[PDB]
């Protein structure tokens, strides 16, 4: 089988591609945000500390 | 046995439609025509 | 011919406009005026006939066969042969309305056209919730062993708009093309309405679905082979146009207390 | 066993440079090959020459740099990175000790059995002008894989683009019946009358081919069983021949439509 | 010379014009597989049919060479070779070795060079002359409609 | 090496998921892109013509547009639905007191989910859809970590104001999800948490856009009275108060079980 | 066998019996409506033209 | 065949074809006891004091008399049936292998049960029976004819003889020479 | 003239391989050969270069890498001065590169004859091969150069070019792409024996048995499906024309099953040779 | 030779990209026509010199 790892753009896209060497398995999560390239969309950047978003209003007020 | 002479038979009505159509455009393409 | 060969991309016919000339609809979306290859000829198509597409230029190639997606394609018999019209009873009085709006042109089309009377083209369930059935519905399939075409009435659009009615012309057309077949549409309460139409409007347009229901069915049932089989719920509100004779005729209430 | 695959692009490309450094007949050029030696099929997608320097009175002297292939592996991780050393190529129709040394060599930095080609440079008979084979440890023996010629959708057309029925499928029949005939001749008698060389080993993959004019004379009679078939093709062929007369007769009625005109 | 590389041919051409210097139609053949250029071997190809003039059968060892060569350059003169040799009293290989070439050969240049060497064969009689040119107007290729286009307007002029 | 893959890694290229709708021909497929259009696409000697029909997931090419690989079927492989996160915290001991409703369930739930010919001996059917509602806070939450805690099995939580998200075609399809999912995933347990909304009636106003979940409830009726093999499967809906329900959904032939909490 | 049901033909005079396989035909309708249908519109493309 | 390895001294290797006689005895597997003719285990080893054994088999597949090869032996061997049943077959595989190409020129595949018979030195019930025994071990395909008495066997195994079939491989191809002409001045005629 | 850059077979395809992988991935590359101004441009070799983070960009060559390349050709006769770079750029498709602009002037400065050769439509490949180069025009304002003269000049016929965006201007003061093929004698013989139309060399008659075989229960099948649907067509369009008079009011009817047929009753006289030709021809 | 011609000359047109369709709006004297695109939005375009 080998281990690969399939995402899906933001246009609603889906694109298939093997396992990165620059991210482990159990780095990835299911349903998470990463960086991706804009021409091969393999995955390089891994989660910058943040699920989603805050959407619109948001206190980040201490 | 029948069915070389079936091919010659039919190719044999081919020849003589091979070659026949210029006949009457002999006379009505060389003559003016409106 | 050759050069096309694989890569095609698909697509359906719309209208003719000029001689080896004519638009389109690509599954991309975006509607393209080409040409038609020589080879091929207009009147050897169909307005809902599909066509072949170029992956760039989009240029009409080659013409499908009578064959599309129709959400999930079914031939009409997969696993068929299980339950029968006696495992349900008491719908005599509800069977007998059937048989005649179903059974009967299924068998012999012959005979309407020796009483010179139009046969119902499409059929209706009516009764609040809860009807049960799945079962007699299902039966004359089995009885009979003729094609059965279901689609739920939430399959009709798809995730694009636009595919949205080059879908639904494909749900009538594939039931006429091979062997008489039976459309049925379980909860189309969803499209047709009593003038509330897309909830006082939603999203875009989302009346293409509407729109495909009533031209196509004009269109079709005409060897009087393929029945038109719709099971609704209790709204209050029916859409008229509908029930007019020039286009579905048969009204079958379920049989309460 | 296992397969070969070479696409043309590599063929050609390694005749190029045969010529490019003025190569004559007492000298061969060696090069190397990458794809994927991972699968039973062999596919060969680059290939790169080397500086290869030989003497013509002693098959003992070579010149092999493996800096420059330590380098051209690590050039090629920058263009393709899927690709990595199957094996190596070399020139020349003759066989001598300076390209049977070497295949040792190539096994370093290979991780498979490096995959030998004879590189013809005049294209001497049939086709495949180059022929892979595959050595084994156990008694070495050269052996020729079922080398084939592969490429891409774009890469098959796209010599066609550069270098531009019955009766010539027809032709290539008869080369190929002869074929069987100079072959069987040359070889048999090779091994019998004057000098036999040790054999019997391969005697017996040849008349493997004999027993099943060269088939069967056993099935004659269910041979007219077998060609009704054919006696059926013209069955409806004589029709077929009748529907030429179909268009012929409808041909007849546009001339006759002339004489109208006219 | 890529500039004045052309006029050398076509200058010695010219002195080389009727029976010629045999041993001048080798060197310059020679030259011509030796240096591809771009209008180096297509001045040599004129050159090598300028001295063939009025040969008629003398020229066929060169024409032999030219139709065999796969180059576009060489193909291109080996037509007017046959014009030029042939020219004046007409000869029915001559016109049959021209309409072998438009054919087969796929080079557009080259099939409009033989058709064009077909009116300077055939320039006797001026009669046959737009009736086979006609015919081979009447095909797909845009370089065979243009070069029987002038060459109609030669012998009729 | 590490270094060396992740140059090995980046030089692989993207590859375009889709599901085989028609068959055209043998080397001639029709599969729908993930972004919804269809094209023609080939076939390669890697993969197996008889796992490429209609009704099984693939993969494409993003170049020349046809098939590479074979992937295994997942419609839409969102996990955190498929999962629901299982720790063992309470178990049947701890949800205690509810023995009346408690041994009630495990008949309907933990019984046909082990021994299943013993409903098949009567010749009823398993019953499909279990209701569980009561007053707020007698612990319907803990109901759903309880009965997890045992069986062990799969359990997928689909909130109703999550899976309500705005989308063209989407709330449909995530009932049909879990339902497609439960074939590969084995039957198991399906669970809904407090769904106020797609069983009113919903005269209409306008809806402001709420139509997309008119859709959702027709989904949800048309699946119970489908066609395909149900009655494995269990579907565990949990809500405030019975009669914002669905009353299709309440009467017989969809859900048969209503069990109180009192 | 006239029925159709089991396909087999018998020996009168010595009592023995016969293999008979159950299709009496393979394919006829390739040539029948080929024959017949040419038969038919071999005229048809005649009628008054030669007059 | 490997000449470096395996060095042993002369009298060690008698020894080691002793085993390889024996070991040959007891199965038809792999030719027969004329494979070690070519191999330098023969050559190697003495024709007397009971080491002819692989060479008294030779000639006694042709003759086919089992009483010279027993009277050379000891008990130790003789009183297995083995021996007796696979020495027997090893006789027939010749003859099996007549079939397609050995002596008829004319490649016709034909045997009858009573050309075994001579051969095998047996009547023809058991000819009958022993057909079935060659063909369930392995080592042709075929079937026969008992209606009619015939024997029909294709040729699979090689053997290691040469000479009988050289001559035919090059008489085949004379019927292709005589078809070289006639299909090929018509096919470049058209 | 302007510069025409004639290309090799082997040259050809190396950029069209570079560039392969992905749609949108671009690449890059280096051309060598030697030549001359005027008219006539030669490519001996060529080798793809790495990317960096700019993608296609004039910061993207490598002198370490190039520098190394130019050392491992030099050992097989391939080593020439740098006549240009080649980009393979993503697969937008409006014009050419959708990066590099103005890094072809920076070219200049170290070589005059430096050109661009871009795919624009990624691959494309059919009945011919679409490449396109690039020529730094400088000032194209008045009395440059002239480039209609070299070959096939003045194109631009209403709006359709190429793509149909260019027009006329192209891309700056009318480039005037031009690009012409050449095979030598050992390419020439090469592409005869190797790929034509199909390969059909090394082995001769396994392609008439295996064609046949795989074919067998088709065959059978085919001739008898054709069979029907060759009629079925005969029996429809036909039937329009039938008297002297008119009666259907046939128009392109009689000529549709004509063109339809016609290769239909060709096939079957082909397969008919096959069939009888394979099992024919000696064998026993 | 018109066959092959007509074939030839009908394959760059299949190879053209096409054209959209659209519905005239309203025109100008700058002879820019505001046509609506169904898929698209409103584009104005300059008219043709034939018409």
């Amino acid at each position: 089988v080998g281990k690969a790892a399939v995402v899906k753009t933001s246009s609603r896209q889906t694109v298939f591609l093997p396992m990165v060497g620059l991210v482990d398995p159990d780095k990835l999560k299911p349903n998470d945000l990463v960086g991706v390239n804009k021409d091969s969309y393999l995955i390089l950047d891994t989660l910058p500390s943040e699920f989603d978003s805050r959407v619109k209003a948001m206190e980040v007020d201490e | 046995q029948v069915f070389d002479e079936r091919i010659k038979f039919a190719n044999q009505l081919h020849d003589e439609y091979l070659v026949s159509m210029r006949y009457p455009e002999d006379k009505k393409t060389q003559q003016n025509e409106k | 011919k050759r050069i096309q060969s694989v890569p095609l991309v698909i697509g359906q016919f719309l209208e003719p406009i000029d001689q080896n000339t004519g638009i389109v609809s690509s599954t991309t979306g975006m509607s393209y005026v080409v040409r038609i290859l020589s080879t091929l000829d207009r009147e050897l198509l169909k307005p809902s006939m599909s066509v072949a597409l170029h992956r760039h230029s989009n240029a009409l190639v080659d013409i499908l066969p009578p064959d599309s997606d129709s959400s999930i394609s079914v031939m009409g018999e997969n696993e068929k042969p299980d339950v029968t019209y006696a495992d349900v009873g008491g719908l005599d009085m509800q069977k007998q309305e059937i048989r005649e709006a179903v059974e009967l042109p299924l068998v012999q089309a012959d005979l309407y056209e020796q009483i010179g009377i139009d046969p119902p083209r499409g059929v209706l369930l009516y009764g609040p919730p809860g009807t049960g059935k799945t079962m007699l519905v299902k039966a004359v399939a089995n009885s009979t062993k003729a094609a059965f075409i279901r689609v739920n009435g939430s399959e009709f659009v798809h995730k694009y708009l636009g595919e949205g009615p080059r879908m639904v012309r494909d749900v009538f057309r594939l039931a006429r093309e091979n062997a008489p077949s039976i459309i049925f549409i379980d909860e189309v309460d969803s499209i047709a309405t009593k003038r509330f139409d897309a909830q006082t409007g939603s999203d875009r347009e989302v009346q293409r679905i509407l729109i495909e229901l009533l031209t196509q069915m004009d269109g079709f049932d005409q060897s009087t082979n393929v029945k038109v089989i719709m099971a609704t719920n209790r709204a209050d509100t029916l859409d008229p146009a509908l029930l007019r004779p020039g286009r579905l005729d048969r009204k079958i209430e379920f049989p309460s207390l | 066993h296992e397969k070969v695959t070479i696409a043309p692009l590599v063929l050609l490309s390694a005749l190029d440079h045969y010529e490019r450094t003025q190569t004559k007949e007492n000298k061969r050029c060696v090069g190397v090959i990458l794809g994927d030696a991972n699968s039973s099929t062999i596919r060969v997608t680059n290939s790169f020459a080397l500086p290869f320097e030989e003497d013509e009175k002693n098959s003992d002297v070579w010149f092999l740099d493996h800096n420059y292939i330590e380098n051209m592996n690590e050039m090629c991780k920058k263009i393709n990175a899927k690709e990595k050393l199957i094996g190596w190529y070399h020139s020349g129709p003759k066989l001598r000790a300076s390209d049977l040394k070497i295949n040792e060599l190539f096994k370093k930095y290979t991780q498979n059995n490096p995959l030998l080609l004879i590189v013809d440079v005049k294209q001497q008979g049939v086709g495949l002008p180059t022929d892979a084979y595959v050595a084994i440890e156990q008694e070495k023996t050269f052996l020729h894989l079922p080398c084939t010629i592969e490429a891409e959708e774009a890469e098959e057309i796209g010599v066609e683009h550069l270098l531009r029925i019955r009766l010539t499928n027809q032709l290539k029949s008869l080369k190929g019946l002869q074929s069987k005939l100079k072959d069987v001749v040359e070889y048999l008698d090779k091994v019998i009358n004057k000098e036999l060389p040790i054999n019997h080993t391969i005697l017996g993959k040849l008349q493997d081919v004999f027993n099943l004019n060269n088939l069967q004379k056993a099935l004659t009679v269910k041979t007219n069983d077998e060609l009704m078939v054919i006696y059926i093709s013209n069955l409806v062929r004589s029709i077929i021949a009748f529907d030429d007369l179909i268009e012929n007769k409808i041909q007849n009625k546009k001339i006759q439509e002339q004489r109208v005109k006219d | 010379s890529a500039t004045s590389g052309e006029a050398a041919a076509l200058g010695m051409g010219l002195c080389m014009l009727g029976t010629g210097k045999p041993e001048a139609i080798h060197d310059m053949f020679t030259y011509s597989q030796e240096t591809q250029h771009g209008n180096i071997t297509r001045g040599l190809a004129v050159g090598l049919a300028l001295i063939n003039y009025g040969r008629q059968e003398l020229a066929d060892d060169l024409i032999t060479k030219m139709l065999a060569s796969d180059e576009s350059l060489l193909r291109y003169g080996g037509a007017f070779t046959i014009a030029l040799a042939y020219a004046g009293t007409g000869n029915n290989s001559a016109v049959k070795r021209l309409l072998h070439v438009a054919v087969s050969d796929s080079n557009d240049d080259v099939r409009r060079a033989a058709v064009i060497a077909l009116g300077f064969v055939l320039l006797r009689d001026y009669t046959t002359v737009p009736r086979i040119v006609q015919l081979l107007s009447k095909s797909h290729n845009a370089h065979v409609r243009c070069g029987t286009a002038f060459a109609l307007g030669i012998a009729c002029a | 090496d590490k270094t060396e893959n992740d140059i090995k890694a980046l030089q692989s290229i993207g590859q375009l998921i889709g599901e085989v709708m028609k068959e055209l021909s043998e080397e001639k497929y029709i599969v729908k892109a993930s972004s919804g259009p269809r094209y023609i696409v080939g076939v390669r000697n890697s993969v197996d013509r008889s796992k490429l029909k209609k009704g099984v997931r693939v993969t494409l090419d993003i170049t020349t547009l046809t098939i590479m690989r074979i992937l295994p079927r997942e419609t839409d492989p969102l996990v955190y639905n498929m999962t629901s996160f299982e720790q063992g915290e309470i178990t049947f001991d701890g949800i205690g007191g509810l023995t009346e409703q408690i041994r009630e369930l495990r008949e309907v739930i933990e019984l046909p989910l082990k021994n299943p010919e013993i409903f098949q001996r009567v010749g009823i059917k398993p019953p499909k859809g279990v209701l569980l509602y009561g007053p707020p806070g007698t612990g319907k939450t803990l109901l759903a970590k309880a009965v997890a805690a045992t069986i062990g099995a799969n359990f997928i939580f689909s909130p109703a104001s999550g899976i309500v998200d705005k989308y063209i075609g989407e709330s449909a399809r995530i009932i049909r999800e879990m339902f497609a999912y439960a074939k590969e995933h084995e039957p198991c347990i399906i669970f809904m948490d407090e769904v106020d909304a797609i069983g009113g009636r919903r005269f209409s106003e306008g809806t402001s856009a709420d139509r997309e979940i008119q859709r959702t409830l027709m989904e949800l009726l048309t699946q119970m009275d489908g066609f395909d093999n149900l009655g494995q499967t269990k579907i565990i809906m949990a809500t405030n108060r019975p009669d914002t329900l669905d009353p299709a959904l309440l009467r017989p032939g969809r859900l048969d079980r209503k069990v109180e909490i009192p | 066998i006239l029925d159709k049901i089991f396909y087999g033909v018998l020996d009168q005079g010595n009592g023995w019996l016969y293999v008979y396989e159950t299709p009496n035909q393979d394919a006829t309708y390739d040539s029948a409506l080929e024959l017949v249908g040419q038969l038919n519109k071999v005229v048809d493309q005649l009628f008054e033209k030669a007059s | 065949t490997l000449e470096p390895s395996t060095s042993i001294t002369l009298a060690e290797r008698q020894q080691l074809a002793y085993d390889l006689s024996i070991s040959a005895l007891l199965g038809d597997k792999i030719y027969n006891f004329g494979e070690l003719l070519h191999h330098p285990i023969m050559e190697t080893i003495v024709n007397d004091s009971n080491y002819d054994w692989l060479f008294q088999l030779l000639n006694a597949l042709t003759v086919g008399d089992f009483d010279k090869f027993d009277s050379l032996i000891k008990v130790q061997i003789s009183k297995i049936p083995i021996l007796a049943q696979h020495e027997s077959f090893l006789r027939q595989k010749i003859c099996l292998m007549t079939l397609i190409e050995t002596v008829f020129v004319k490649n016709i595949r034909m045997l009858s049960f009573e050309d075994i018979s001579k051969a095998t030195h047996l009547p023809k019930d058991n000819v009958e029976h022993l057909v079935m025994r060659a063909i369930s071990l392995g080592l042709l395909k075929g079937s026969i004819d008992q209606v009619n008495e015939l024997v029909t066997i294709s040729w699979v195994q090689p053997r290691i003889i040469s000479g009988d079939q050289i001559t035919k491989m090059k008489d085949r191809l004379v019927e292709w020479n005589d078809q070289v002409e006639k299909l090929g001045k018509k096919m470049e005629a058209r | 003239t302007k510069e025409t850059v004639y290309i090799s077979s082997i040259a050809l395809l190396k950029m069209l391989k570079h560039g392969r992988a992905g749609v949108p991935m671009e690449v890059m590359g280096l051309m060598l050969g030697e030549f001359v101004d005027d008219y006539t441009v030669n490519v001996v070799d060529v080798f793809a270069m790495p990317q960096s983070g700019t993608g296609v960009s004039v910061e993207a060559v490598d002198d370490v890498f190039q520098a190394k390349m130019m050392d491992m050709l030099k050992q097989t006769g391939r080593d020439q001065m740098v006549v240009g770079w080649y980009h393979s750029h993503p697969g937008f498709g409006c014009w050419l590169s959708s990066v590099d602009v103005n890094t072809q002037k920076s070219f200049e400065q170290l070589n005059s004859r430096a050109v661009a050769v871009v795919v624009d439509p990624i691959q494309s490949v059919k009945g011919k091969v679409v490449i396109d180069a690039f020529r730094l025009i400088d000032t194209g304002a008045l009395i440059n150069n002239l480039e209609p003269r070299q070959t096939t000049s003045n194109t631009g016929l209403l709006n359709k070019a190429n793509i149909q965006a260019l027009i006329h201007g192209l891309n700056r003061h009318y480039y005037s792409l031009n690009i012409d093929y050449h095979k030598t004698a050992k390419e020439t013989k090469m592409l005869m024996n190797l790929h034509k139309e199909q390969w059909q060399s090394g082995l001769k008659m396994y392609d008439y048995e295996e064609k046949e075989e795989s074919n067998l229960a088709a065959t059978k099948s085919m001739v008898k499906i054709a069979e029907q649907y060759s009629k079925r067509i005969e029996e429809e369009k036909e039937l329009t024309e039938e008297e002297l008079k008119t009666r259907y009011v046939g128009r392109q009817d009689p000529k549709k099953h004509l063109s339809e047929t016609a290769d239909e009753t060709l096939e079957n006289n082909i397969v008919s040779v096959l069939t009888a030709g394979v099992n024919s021809v000696a064998i026993k | 030779n018109d066959k092959v011609r007509f074939i030839k000359d009908e394959l760059r047109l299949l190879q053209e990209p096409g054209s959209y369709v659209g519905e005239v709006i309203k025109i100008v004297s700058d002879k820019k026509v505001l046509v609506k695109v169904q898929p698209e939005g409103k584009y104005i375009v300059d008219v043709a010199k034939d018409i």
